[PDB]
């Protein structure tokens, strides 16, 4: 039994080994209690404001929409302490870990942004933090490895499988199943077994709440659409949540197309996979015909994962949210465009969301539309990888 | 499920515990795996626990991770595993055969159709490692409809509600977990499980087999002495396969010696 509904329609659930069910039930109870506790809420609010810097700016583009009828705002989670939206819900989960008497943190990381957020919160709040990260990601997101280690966290390279985020996720869960009495698994996305998709949304929902208030103040109305990239689903559900009941507002999630959907080297299970059961959840999976979980691919380590959070699968199924894909090359062009014409260096993850917004504008340049892109992080972790790629072209 | 009932009745008559090895089907290849399994049986295995290779076995430590990988390197698929199961059953009409599954392989082409195929090849039980009792309803219902014992886990952190559910829902045998964590011979269970064994018997649960970390004959004896009906050993068996990949002949000789010793430890 649970206190809260573990499913979003058919998607979700708690598909973990029996050994882990008390830890999940304990986490759910702590969350429900904390959500009713004014002292917990005040501490969380204090950290978000005075430590992380909320509220974050909402920036109006102007150069990159010139000559079109698109007005584009960027929700600046790249300005949050740590450099990505990952910090918001880490602060809440870290407080939950302390509320449950845990002294240690396990985290997975792909882009290293959730790893950095986990390390900084653990340094602040007195937790011993170990982070699993695929060995490929250790190389292509190396600045975040240096940041994690300088804050005292243990970074554990994972060479198994594809040596990327899925493989880190596997090792984190395996560790947790043998250490849960002392360690809290600080899952970094809105996926995994209940209660994580629920907790992560509720601890990220200030993104969309602030965006709504800011757009209304600046434009006097709701946006036509809010656009976010989708790895496991945390920054997108954080932007979407407060708009779900505003039925005129489009909710657009952008999965990674990698080298192209037709190559099979992508990370877009929601639109090109099949429902399956893995990583604690019933959700769309990249999988073989006989039900082996595939390996994903994206230029962006933070989107390189062969599944997606169950609430996105549900919002898609009922038609409330629409999901699309953006290739490596499209993401790269949006990265360059933002650097060169707005002076903002975006995370390659966030660049997928920006690329789709720029496609919406370019495809129909006389369509009047008010758009918000969730700029989920800054691209300091990507500058060496991107520079190498562009140098190999010439640009 | 009746093959377990017959086995435990016979073992009770002989005041004997069961010794149940685990291996991954198709590790290190289809032919050598079938020979491995014949040797396990000839050396005294009372039942088998058989893994179908899965891409992401999250209840397994490195030893059985690598067994899965070797089977995949040999091209082994679930369809070939069912071919193998038919051959095993054709050779061995009475030994109970239990599968170690992960949920996506059962769910992939229909839960009911999966258990139907299990019944057609003569499997006796299915354990789905990443399905807790809370998610078990369509799996256990499909199992029972096809005369397959659904195997439930009784963890060391089990409360009374869980003991009653697994006692009511389960068939064949109850899986008594030695410890938290994942499979592996290197981590040996810590806390005694007498309380749980006795409560399971009070609630008329299927007979308990202890597993996770059982790598020595003394541990098998200790499980039986503590009241369990027997013990399961996987990583210790798979380690013998891993160590002898280049000598299949020496591999079977050491598997036979180990299984016979582990079985001897179950005899009163
Ligand atoms: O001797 P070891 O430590 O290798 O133990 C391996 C035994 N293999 S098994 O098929 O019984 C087995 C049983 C349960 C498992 O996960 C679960 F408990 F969550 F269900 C995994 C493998
Ligand atoms: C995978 C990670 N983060 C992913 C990520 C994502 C994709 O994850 P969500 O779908 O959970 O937002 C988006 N934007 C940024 C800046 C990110 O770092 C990680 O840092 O572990
Ligand atoms: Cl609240
Ligand atoms: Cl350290
Ligand atoms: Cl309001
Ligand atoms: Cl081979
Ligand atoms: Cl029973
Ligand atoms: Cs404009
Ligand atoms: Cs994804």
């Amino acid at each position: 039994t649970t206190l809260l509904n573990p499913y979003f329609g058919e998607f979700g659930g708690m598909y973990v080994p029996q050994i882990l069910m008390p830890a999940l039930n304990q986490l759910e109870e702590a969350f429900v209690s904390a959500q009713k506790d004014p002292e917990f809420q005040a501490q969380f609010a204090d950290l978000l404001k005075n430590y992380a810097g909320r509220p974050t700016a909402l920036t109006k583009c102007q150069n990159i929409t010139a000559g079109t009828r698109t007005t584009l705002y960027l929700k600046r989670e790249d300005l949050l302490h740590g450099g990505a939206h990952k910090t918001n819900q880490v602060l809440g989960q870290a407080l939950l870990a302390k509320r449950m008497g845990k002294s240690e943190i396990i985290a997975e990381t792909g882009a290293g942004a959730h790893g950095v957020a986990s390390a900084l919160a653990s340094a602040l709040l007195g937790l011993k933090c170990r982070i699993y990260m695929g060995a490929k990601d250790v190389e292509r997101q190396s600045p975040n490895v240096f940041r994690m280690r300088l804050m005292g966290a243990e970074v554990i390279p994972v060479h198994s499988g594809s040596a990327t985020l899925k493989d880190a996720c596997n090792e984190a869960l395996r560790d947790w199943s043998g250490s849960y009495e002392t360690a809290h698994y600080m899952l970094g996305t809105a996926a995994g077994p209940h209660p994580y998709p629920t907790i992560v949304r509720e601890f990220q929902r200030m993104i969309g709440e602030e965006t709504k208030a800011q757009i209304l103040d600046k434009e006097g109305r709701l946006p036509d659409a809010v656009i976010a990239c989708v790895g496991g689903g945390s920054n997108a559900i954080g932007m979407f949540a407060d708009f779900i009941n505003d039925t005129s507002v489009g909710l657009i999630g952008v999965e990674p197309g990698g080298h192209g959907i037709e190559t099979g080297e992508h990370g877009a299970p929601l639109k090109h996979g099949r429902v399956g059961i893995y990583f604690g959840m019933k959700a769309p999976m990249m999988q073989t015909a006989d039900g082996q979980i595939e390996e994903s691919y994206s230029i962006s380590a933070g989107l390189d994962f062969p599944s997606v959070g169950p609430q996105h699968a549900y919002l898609n199924s009922i038609g409330r949210a629409d999901y699309v894909s953006i290739t490596d090359d499209e993401a790269l062009e949006a990265f360059k465009t933002l650097c060169r014409h707005e002076g903002i260096i975006p995370a390659l993850e966030s660049s997928h969301a920006l690329a789709h917004a720029l496609k919406m504008m370019r495809e129909q340049p006389e369509k009047e539309q008010l758009l918000v892109v969730n700029l989920s992080g800054r691209g300091d972790k990507d500058i060496f990888t991107v520079h190498d790629i562009l140098k190999a072209r010439g640009e | 499920m009746e093959r377990y009932e017959n086995l435990f009745a016979q073992l009770n008559d002989r005041r004997e515990g069961a010794f149940v090895p685990f291996v991954t089907l198709g590790d290190p290849g289809i032919e050598q795996s079938l020979k491995i399994i014949d040797t396990l049986i000839d050396a005294g295995a009372d039942a088998l626990e058989l893994g179908v290779p899965f891409s992401d076995p999250l209840a397994d430590g490195p030893t059985i991770q690598n067994a899965n990988l070797r089977a995949f390197a040999a091209g082994v698929t679930p369809a070939q595993c069912f071919e193998m199961l038919a051959l095993i059953r054709e050779k061995h009409p009475t030994i109970p055969i239990g599968l170690l599954m992960y949920a996506n392989l059962v769910f992939n082409n229909g839960i009911d159709a999966f258990y139907a195929r299990c019944e057609q090849v003569g499997v006796d039980s299915v354990l789905v490692a990443d399905v807790p009792v809370e998610e078990s309803a369509p799996f256990r219902q499909a199992a029972l409809r096809h005369n397959i014992a659904p195997i439930f886990i009784c963890p060391p952190n089990a409360d009374d509600d869980l003991l009653r559910q697994v006692a009511s829902y389960g068939r064949g045998y109850t899986y008594l977990l030695s410890r938290s964590g994942v499979t592996g011979a290197e981590n040996r269970g810590a806390l005694p499980l007498h309380h749980l064994i006795e409560k399971l018997k009070e609630y008329h649960a299927a007979p308990a087999l202890q597993g996770f970390g059982i790598s020595s004959p003394e541990q098998v004896s200790a499980a039986v002495r503590a009241g369990a009906a027997g013990a399961i050993s996987g990583s210790a068996i798979v380690k013998i396969i891993e160590k002898n990949l280049a000598s299949p002949k020496q591999m079977l000789a050491e598997l036979r010696s180990f299984v016979s010793a582990m079985k001897a430890a179950s005899r009163a």
